[PDB]
């Protein structure tokens, strides 16, 4: 199964996403990036049913990029998360629902605060210091409950994230071929090459 | 069914078997599992034979319309996404398709996209489908700096490896070399004759007597 | 539904509703496009009959269609919004399906296609709008400037103007714009665009808007003071 | 599998002397896994309070829907909606999805601004109204809440006494339900003041 | 005058001017002749060129193996009505294993044309058709007017100067009806008939279009050096 | 529940010669263990020197052949009586079959004729319109009994040159129409002995530049 | 058929004008004057009710000033019934935006949507346009205090001060003369009433002929309050500013 | 007013006859069919010297074997070209072959009379459709907004048509070479054009069996213009 | 999709030298209950065609109305309705075959097996079968349901191939049919003694025989059968 983790530290939001794409017993890819830049200060990670995940993520990207051009303004992460939730809440009662789970990490330039939103395929949304989707939540959550401090620096958050991944690599039956880590802060979105 | 596509210095190698089975019955040993979409784009047949043929012939039609309207060769990214978007409309209806969309453009270089009936679209350096399993066969002798002659052999040898072990793979190997100026057919090789020659010349398949 | 054929042929082979749409464009404030060697500049007239205007919030005359393409227009402001909305949707739709932003020529061809459709569809009148569409194709440094009109015809221009007194500013551009050597720098191109509007505008105060589009999605609107410096330098050279 | 017990959580409402109380737990889960301890299930539109238990996506959707509808009501009526009228709107809204319902147990609490009469109501997922004088219970520990309320409740309790009763009814009911707890909120509602209290409780 | 603005308006004398104007488009059209015996039915059509560089507009359309027509007036309208006959012939074959009777084909063309004369927004068909066929009751010739009036005839002509050919056939009636089991002689009579409608121009090899259907003859069109025999 | 499909048995055989093609079928029509007819033709002249058979569910087979024959008639109308080439016919039949992808024609389709170079052509289709050009294809009940024999006696598979000990394959010779018809007749005689759905009669349509001609041979009626 | 009786409400004149838009604007010129003035610390909406009666119930009467949400109000000039159709549409769009994004609709987005509806009636459908001009007074946290106008054409523009309805030529000159950028709400209130008092076709300006509203951050701390003035409150501000 | 589909007392459709007047105001387009190929030439007629003339597209590819020149309200042609390309590709998909030039032309002409109270008016543009198929070789067709299409050995449309057609009447013979046809189109364009013909205000194209449809480079056309000038000065 | 409720059993038929014979019993069965006895399942169309129908009787009554409507429709604007443009057996069959296949293709069949017996204009015998699946076939003998299993074997002993048809007289053909109806009465638990028989002859036209009974039955041997093995009384 796929790992998508998010931790919101003092001044940023970090998203860790498993690189593995597996269909049945064969591993299709080991370098997959389960992320879409919605806006310059908003990143969305996604895990779920094949096809649905990328189709949903790209559709949200197109809609947020359209809104950006039309108003020459960046929607707040809260606004982007509410839009994404409503799209998912529509799809559950649709003919064929999107089986996609998302983490939305964004930096709010007005409030100068990082925000992390967890939304499941039903349109269940919560704002948390840290979150995860799937089996990974069970393993990781208890570790983050102990170590997490709200005034943590980006480097401390990466260390805590690094600890989580090592633990998951040991206890998980699946090989998820490592994670890609992206940081969302006031300066924007960047990928951590070293992990 | 065994279909192989990989990227190298000299472009893309595409290697497929030619066996079609209904249950234990061998319906054909002369199936063409490479679909010539147009002179620069190749598709591989896996899952439904009709689904792959029909929608990849349709893709060639859509690709031709794109070139008339925009007066430019369609990118592999764009060609692959037309097919992936179409099968996604039909998702849950029972389309069966696992295909590698292969092309070489100046913009992109050699590009392979794996396109799925489930709506999966993945860009990769190497894709193999063996009888209901797909992945990034032997993987031991593959390096980017490989000759066109050597790369053709590796694809041919890789299909031979699967054809021997897998009941639903066999007949012949069909070879294609994909370049920026288009694809080149590298012929039909009977697996029966290939096996004996490979065995003798390589020394391999010691377990088999001949 | 209302199906009435409003755009029809007259005995002399004219479509009056399309020609009367061009008259709406003639009444519109002047818009000018000038492409340099490594830039395109869009100049727009703001009629000074309206003061007490809030310039922060008032719809600007130049609209971004994507990060790399801009659209200015002459004619019915309300009509222009429908073409801008459709163009912005199509720009995102193209990125989503082709995995590449629209070429300037493609976006022009789409807008022009919409304008044409409204000249032989029942129960609709043509757009009272002509557009200047400028920008740079993805990963290309060659400047692009296109014009569309109500009929739906479009074409590429070294420089072009539309709207009221466009005849005068086209006269200016035709004698002042050299094809062999276009405005080499941003300065030269902006200067020539401001000069072309000063033939028609009246006061060089808040009546001239200038938007500079450079390669790789580099689009910036000049302020009042920045334009005022061009207006000052032009007339000081003229006093001779 | 059962939509009304995936996320878990409870709401209880009680009437007192010239006052009403409405209370909820703060847990949101994915079955056995607790996800959030800050998922409040009580909303207010003017002076009318709505608690919603059940599928969390529907709790959020119905809150957004009733905010929408009470905002338009106010603009047109030029006055805040009353508990009795809102109860009918909740019922109407739920029954229009008769054959594709929201998986929720809504609870209305509030005091009529004109009559001053304390009002509570509950609903099944398709909008059938329970207009009890005493108390309304909803959620995964509704049996436990019925038990607690039926013994603890007496009529015409003063606001500060009613607070203790509803608090002890919620806390002890939640502690006998796996999918409820992780904190609790109690609203004490009087004609022109509302006090909101977060309760200390076991976090397992 | 005031009553010719659309097909839905009767004149004070009970005329339909739009239908009469449609009828006028046929008169402007190039001449085409129809005539039959008891064994065969023949179409002869004078094709019209735009200029000396241009081709000669095709006049005869095959509807089935046993039926086809010649057109005079708006060619695109003939294409619509012929397509409709092809479909009705095809429906009869597929559903009932039955070749459509020429008389029933006439009834269908009448009813399709009529609907365009009683409804607002539409216009009458601007073409006349001569339908020939061989069915279970032998050889047939029909004349279609876009008024909806369809008439079974031994012979007729429509288009410019058609009156000349029509008078000739009216004289020859007793002769050409008896040309049984001789296709060449029946065509000769048709070519001699259409010759009465020529002025200045004469029948050349790319000018003349002939069709024939009969007892043991599928509907076949003759153009080019295939009609040189009859010039 | 109502089952919209049935099995009418029957076996068909298409072979492509150098300058000819044959499409053969048994004339027996069955349901379960009953014989419906001992002579119900299954191979049809469709015009333009094309012969067709859609073996399996006879209702779906009749419908497809009817639709294809109609497709030829309309191709003539729409394209100035242009002859429909066997390759164009094959692509057309794919679209007819794939049209009912989610409620298929329960048939195995074979067409035979000449290509545009005048060489023998056979095209084989799955129920949903997957198709391939082939030199040999048997379809229907006794296909598994016939194809191994044809592999051996047409392509000379597993046959080598005596005294070379399997170093030289038996060389492929161009088969005459007379030798192909012998192999067809022997294929159906063998199939009739070992398959209960095969028998009664054999109808062979032979396609050459001269046109389509018909040969009929009796099979055992048990 | 029916074509005979079609006025063709969506065609250009030979000069490239929209007949029905131009005639709708003529209609609006006879409507009671509405004035909007934007200050640094709030907005003023002032509007004249058209020749009223002594028996009209003023305290329950609304023909000029309407609430769209808690942050945005409109002043109406033209057919009141036509305005109410558009107002209800605007109220629904505001709530749709709030439901979707969980944020109050920015003023311009609401104004653009209503303007786009008006535009549609001028380009398709063969229906008459809405005989309505709106002054939009609103606040959002992007642009702060904003004044807009829209007219039957579906064109909209931003303003520091603007008038619609009767005697806009005279009203705009008077506003352009006395308006300054550093002006405050209390000053803007005085300007608006003084302008109506001079432009009015009535003998004198009284409380029973006016509708008045202010959007102020004069709401306790970091929030915005809409105040639709009561008949007695309009009478007080008329005495305060020294017009009665 | 009056119906869009109304017949005149002469038995002609008003709107069709009026659209033919719009086409007369169009820039000139000339086609010449030979046994070596079909040549298509157009007057570009730029409205200003600042208009980049290479952006004027009045010669268009429909398929590899079918080219198309237009005259009149050229914007109206875009949906006709779209339909023609779709028809050509759709037929190849269904039948694994090239579509006949006549069948493609017939498909375009089926749109023409689909107007009433379907589109609100006829097309205000005429098309010269040139192509090759195996059955009827090299072909040139004139597609009108009446829905009628004529085959032509040579045809001119637009403002200079009746003058150009009279010239084509004298010049065309069955033995013309492709090179002779090219010079002949350039000659007749130069005669009927207001401005002086050069490689920037006129455009050539051809369809051959071997190479298919090709729009000529300005450099290639410039050499044929220089060849024309010399051969006219040669007597 | 439905299930048949009131049902008719075997329709049997064969070609002879000059025409065709078709027969069917008069029963309408309601499961094991033999509810209706006066049900006519041979429906003549003009004087040249008889349509024999088995299976669902409600669907048969629908098809009966379609054929009655077909005769009315054919007579519209048809001066030769009683001559050259009269309904042929081949026309009536192709129509029913079209309807049957369309109805099965909408997954809502007419729950019937139909045999169309008649003589064409040129005097050719017509005999063809169609059922709820739209499956069609022709043979010198045709039968539905039990008839296929028991009638065909007996009728095929008279006409085993096409070349036997000219050698088969109407007396021999009728005898074979009447015997086959007796065998079906012995052995089909859904048959009745009472049946209708129709002869369509190219010379003597349509002869329709109602209220026919199975006769010359053998039962006497039953008296000698005692117990199921060992019993002697």
């Amino acid at each position: 199964m796929d790992i998508i983790l998010g931790i919101r530290v003092q001044d940023s939001v970090i998203l860790a996403s498993s690189k593995a794409v597996t269909r049945g017993i064969s591993v299709l890819k080991d370098s997959d990036d389960k992320t879409r830049q919605l806006s310059p200060h908003t990143l969305m990670s996604f895990a779920g049913e094949a096809g649905d995940t990328v189709q949903f993520a790209e559709y949200i990207q197109a809609n947020i990029q359209l809104y950006s051009i039309r108003e020459d303004y960046e929607l707040s992460p809260q606004a982007v998360s509410s839009f994404v939730r409503q799209e998912l809440a529509k799809s559950i009662r649709s003919r064929r629902p999107y089986q996609v789970n998302v983490l939305i990490g964004g930096y709010d330039k007005k409030k100068n605060k990082p925000e992390l939103y967890q939304i499941d395929y039903l349109g269940t949304k919560v704002e948390l210091p840290y979150g995860a989707h799937g089996y990974s939540g069970f393993y990781t959550f208890s570790l983050l409950d102990h170590h997490y401090r709200p005034d943590m620096t980006t480097e401390e958050g990466l260390d805590l994230l690094k600890l989580c991944v090592q633990e998951l690599e040991k206890r998980m039956p699946m090989d998820f071929k490592g994670v890609i880590v992206k940081i969302v802060d006031k300066d924007g979105i960047r990928q951590v090459d070293d992990f | 069914t065994t279909t192989l596509a990989f990227r190298f210095q000299g472009g893309i190698i595409v290697a497929v078997d030619s066996r079609a089975t209904a249950g234990n019955w061998v319906a054909s040993q002369t199936v063409k599992k490479v679909i010539e979409i147009n002179p620069f784009l190749l598709g591989t047949m896996a899952g439904g034979a009709a689904d792959c043929q029909f929608w990849e012939t349709w893709l060639g039609s859509q690709c031709r319309l794109h070139e008339l309207r925009e007066k430019e060769r369609i990118s592999v990214a764009a060609a692959s996404k037309i097919l992936s978007n179409l099968v996604y409309q039909y998702k849950g209806a029972g389309l069966s398709m696992g295909t590698m969309i292969c092309g070489y453009t100046r913009k992109e270089g050699p590009t392979i996209y794996y396109v799925d009936s489930d709506g999966t679209r993945l860009k990769g350096d190497i894709f193999c489908v063996v009888s209901g399993q797909t992945f990034a066969v032997l993987d031991s002798n593959y390096k980017w700096d490989l000759s066109v002659e050597d790369a053709l052999y590796l694809g041919k040898r890789s299909i031979l490896a699967a054809a021997h072990r897998d009941a639903y793979s066999g007949g012949s190997v069909n070879l294609y070399h994909v370049t920026e100026d288009g694809w080149i057919y590298h012929g039909n090789h009977d697996v029966g004759e290939l096996f004996w020659k490979v065995k003798e010349e390589e020394g391999s398949f010691n377990n088999v007597i001949g | 539904g209302y199906d009435r054929a409003l755009s029809i042929f007259s005995p002399d082979g004219h479509i009056f509703q399309v020609e009367y749409a061009l008259e709406a464009v003639k009444r519109g404030t002047c818009a000018v496009g000038v492409k340099g060697k490594n830039c395109v500049v869009l100049g727009c007239e703001r009629r000074s009959t309206l003061k007490l205007q809030d310039t922060r919030i008032t719809p600007s005359k130049v609209s971004k269609i994507d990060s790399h393409v801009v659209l200015s227009f002459s004619g019915l402001n309300a009509d222009s919004r429908i073409l801008i909305e459709k163009a912005r949707v199509e720009a995102q739709s193209h990125r989503l399906t082709l995995e590449d932003p629209v070429t300037v020529e493609y976006l022009t061809r789409y807008v022009a296609g919409v304008q044409q459709r409204y000249t032989q569809s029942g129960g609709v009148r043509p757009f009272g709008v002509s557009t200047l569409i400028a920008g740079f194709d993805p990963r290309d440094d060659e400047p692009k400037l296109y014009q569309t009109e109500p009929s739906g015809i479009y074409s590429s221009w070294s420089a072009q103007t539309i709207g009221r007194n466009s005849k005068t500013v086209r006269e200016f551009l035709e004698k002042n714009y050299d094809r062999k050597e276009p405005p080499a720098t941003v300065e030269e191109c902006v200067k020539l665009t401001v000069r072309s509007l000063l033939e028609v505008v009246q006061t060089g105060a808040k009546n001239i808007e200038i938007t500079v589009v450079k390669p790789d999605s580099d689009i910036v609107a000049l302020s009042s003071e920045e334009i005022n410096q061009y207006v000052t330098q032009i007339e000081q050279e003229k006093q001779e | 599998s059962d939509p009304s017990s995936i996320n878990g959580g409870i709401v209880v409402a009680m009437t007192g002397k010239d006052c009403v109380a409405i209370a909820c737990d703060l847990r949101l889960g994915s079955q056995s896994l607790g996800v959030s301890n800050k998922f409040e299930k009580i909303f207010h539109y003017g002076h009318v309070f709505l608690g919603i238990t059940g599928l969390a996506t529907d709790v959020t959707t119905l809150n957004e829907m009733f905010r929408y509808k009470t905002n338009l009501y106010k603009l047109k009526e030029e006055r805040a909606i009353e508990p009795e009228t809102f109860t009918q709107l909740v019922s109407s809204s739920l029954y229009e999805r008769r054959f594709g319902p929201y998986f929720v147990g809504p609870v209305v609490a509030g005091i009529n601004s004109k009559s001053g009469k304390p009002f509570i109501a509950g609903f099944d997922l398709i909008g059938c109204i329970d207009e009890a004088k005493d108390f309304i219970v909803s959620g995964t520990a509704s049996d436990q809440l019925f038990g607690m309320c039926e013994s603890l409740y007496e009529p015409n309790l003063e606001p500060e006494d009613l607070f203790e009763t509803i608090s002890q009814a919620l806390l002890n009911a939640a502690d006998r339900d796996a999918l409820s707890g992780w904190g609790a909120v109690v609203y004490i509602i009087k004609k022109d003041e509302v006090v909101k209290r977060y309760l200390k409780m076991r976090q397992d | 005058n005031n009553y010719d603005g659309d097909t839905v308006t009767f004149s004070p004398t009970g005329r339909l001017f739009q239908v009469e104007y449609a009828l006028e488009a046929i008169k402007q059209g190039s001449v085409t002749v129809g005539l039959r015996s008891n064994t065969h039915a023949v179409l002869v059509a004078l094709k019209r060129n735009a200029d000396e560089l241009s081709s000669y507009q095709k006049k005869i359309i095959k509807c089935d193996e046993h039926m086809g027509l010649s057109l005079a007036g708006l060619a695109p309208d003939a294409r619509v009505l012929s397509n409709y006959l092809r479909q009705q012939c095809n429906y009869s074959s597929l559903v009932f294993n039955r070749k459509l009777a020429v008389e029933r084909a006439g009834h269908l063309l009448c009813d399709k044309a009529q609907k365009n004369t009683q409804s607002y927004g539409g216009r009458p068909y601007g073409v006349g058709l001569l339908i020939i066929g061989y069915d279970k009751s032998g050889a047939h010739l029909l004349e279609f007017q876009p008024s909806g009036n369809v008439t079974e005839l031994y012979g007729t002509a429509i288009g410019a100067r058609s009156q000349g050919a029509k008078t000739y056939l009216e004289r020859t009636l007793d002769t050409f009806i008896k040309i049984d089991g001789n296709p060449d002689e029946l065509i000769k009579a048709g070519v001699e008939a259409i010759s009465q409608s020529l002025r200045d121009e004469s029948l050349t090899v790319d000018n003349l279009s002939i069709a024939i259907v009969g007892k043991d003859t599928p509907f076949t069109i003759y153009d080019g050096e295939a009609v040189a025999k009859y010039i | 529940q109502f089952n919209p499909y049935g099995d009418n048995g029957g076996t068909i055989l298409g072979i492509a010669g150098e300058d000819f093609a044959v499409l053969a079928g048994d004339t027996r029509n069955i349901t379960d263990y009953s014989i419906n007819s001992r002579y119900e033709p299954k191979v049809f002249d469709c015009g333009d020197n094309i012969v067709m058979s859609a073996n399996g569910f006879a209702a779906d087979g009749d419908a497809l052949v009817k639709r294809f024959k109609n497709s030829v008639k309309w191709y003539h109308f729409d394209h100035n009586d242009k002859k429909l080439s066997i390759n164009s016919a094959a692509r057309n039949i794919q679209h007819l079959l794939y049209g009912k992808r989610f409620f298929p024609y329960y048939v195995h389709t074979i067409i035979a004729g000449l290509d545009e170079d005048g060489k023998g052509a056979v095209y084989s289709f799955d129920p949903v319109g997957s198709y391939e050009r082939e030199q040999c294809r048997a379809g229907g009940a006794a296909a598994s009994l016939i194809m191994p024999f044809l592999d051996n006696q047409v392509n000379f598979k597993n046959q080598y040159e005596p005294g070379t000990n399997g170093k030289v394959k038996k060389p492929l010779k161009y088969l005459s129409v007379e030798e192909v018809i012998k192999l067809v007749r022997d294929s159906f005689t063998s199939a009739t002995e070992r398959h209960i759905q095969v028998g009664d009669g054999l109808e062979i349509l032979i396609v050459t530049k001269d046109g389509v001609r018909k040969e009929f041979y009796e099979l055992k009626r048990d | 058929g029916s074509r005979r009786y079609d006025s063709r409400t969506t065609i250009f004149s030979p000069e490239g004008r929209l007949y029905q838009v131009e005639y709708a604007l003529e209609s609006i010129s006879h409507a009671g004057t509405a004035i909007g003035i934007m200050a640094s610390d709030g907005i003023v909406l002032a509007a004249e009710r058209k020749v009223t009666s002594t028996l009209l119930e003023q305290d329950t009467s609304t023909e000029k000033l309407y609430k769209l949400n808690d942050k945005i109000a409109v002043a109406v000039a033209g057919l009141t019934a036509d305005a109410e159709i558009l107002i209800n549409t605007a109220r629904i769009h505001a709530q749709n935006y709030l439901k979707t994004y969980n944020e109050d609709i920015p003023v311009e987005i609401l104004v653009r949507r209503l303007s786009d509806i008006k535009q549609g009636y001028t380009q398709h459908g063969g229906l008459r346009p809405f005989g309505v001009s709106f002054i939009y007074a609103g606040y959002d946290d992007r642009y702060g205090y904003q004044l807009y106008t829209s007219n039957p054409s579906g064109n909209y523009t931003g303003w520091k001060a603007i008038s619609v309805g009767a005697n806009t030529s005279a009203a705009q000159t008077l506003l352009q003369m006395d308006y300054k950028d550093d002006m405050k709400v209390d000053d803007a209130i005085e300007l608006a009433l003084k302008t109506l008092s001079k432009t009015t076709d009535s003998s004198a300006l009284t409380y029973d002929r006016l509708e008045f509203a202010t959007i102020r951050k004069g709401a306790n701390d970091g929030e915005v309050y809409q105040k639709i003035f009561k008949p007695q409150e309009i009478k007080d501000i008329l005495v305060k500013t020294g017009i009665t | 007013d009056r119906g869009v589909s109304t017949f005149s007392p002469e038995g002609r459709l008003f709107q069709v006859e009026y659209s033919l007047e719009a086409i007369k105001l169009g820039s000139t387009a000339i086609g010449i069919a030979t046994k070596e190929g079909v040549v298509l030439g157009v007057e570009k007629r730029a409205t200003s010297p600042l208009l980049e003339s290479d952006s004027i597209e009045k010669i268009v590819e429909i398929d590899r074997h079918i080219g198309c020149a237009m005259s009149g309200l050229t914007a109206d042609a875009r949906s006709m070209i779209e339909h023609a390309r779709t028809a050509a590709v759709t037929h190849n998909l269904y039948y694994d072959e090239d579509i006949n030039v006549e069948s493609l032309t017939q498909s375009v002409c089926d749109l023409a009379l689909r107007f009433g109270e379907l589109m609100s008016r006829p097309f205000g543009v005429a098309l010269l459709i040139a192509g090759h198929d195996a059955d009827d070789g090299y072909q040139l067709f004139h597609a009108e907004p009446s829905g009628t299409f004529y085959r032509y050995n040579a045809k001119a449309i637009g403002s200079g048509s009746e003058g150009a057609q009279a010239e084509l009447l004298n010049e065309w013979h069955s033995s013309l070479t492709l090179k002779e046809a090219e010079l002949l189109v350039l000659k007749i364009l130069k005669q009927v054009m207001e401005e002086k013909l050069d490689e920037n205000n006129a455009q050539l194209s051809c369809i051959t069996k071997q190479d298919g449809f090709k729009i000529y480079d300005n450099e290639k056309t410039a050499e044929l213009i220089k060849e024309l000038k010399e051969k006219e000065a040669a007597e | 999709t439905q299930q048949p409720i009131v049902t008719g059993t075997s329709v049997i038929s064969m070609k002879y030298d000059n025409g065709v014979i078709i027969a069917a019993d008069n029963l309408g069965s309601y499961g094991s209950l033999l509810r209706f006895n006066g049900v006519e399942r041979l429906i003549p169309v003009g004087d040249n065609t008889v349509v024999g129908i088995s299976g669902d009787i409600s669907d048969m009554q629908h098809i009966e109305r379609l054929l009655k409507d077909l005769v009315t429709e054919n007579a519209y604007d048809n001066p030769l309705a009683d001559a050259e443009e009269a309904l042929e057996p081949s026309y009536i069959f192709e129509y029913l075959a079209t309807v049957m296949y369309q109805r099965r293709s909408k997954m809502n069949p007419l729950w019937n097996a139909i045999i169309v017996a008649g003589v064409q204009s040129n005097g050719d015998q017509f005999l063809r079968y169609v059922n709820l699946l739209g499956v069609t076939y022709s043979s010198p003998t045709l039968a539905t349901g039990f008839g296929a299993h028991m009638a065909n074997p007996l009728l095929r002993k008279v006409v085993d191939r096409e070349s036997d048809i000219p050698k088969t007289t109407v007396q021999v053909a009728e005898e074979a049919i009447v015997n086959a109806m007796r065998v079906l009465y012995y052995r089909d638990a859904r048959s009745s003694r009472n049946f209708s028989l129709a002869i369509i002859d190219k010379n003597t036209g349509l002869t329709f025989k109602k209220n026919l009974q199975v006769e010359n039955m053998k039962w006497d041997f039953a008296k000698d059968i005692k117990g199921y093995g060992t019993q002697k009384i």
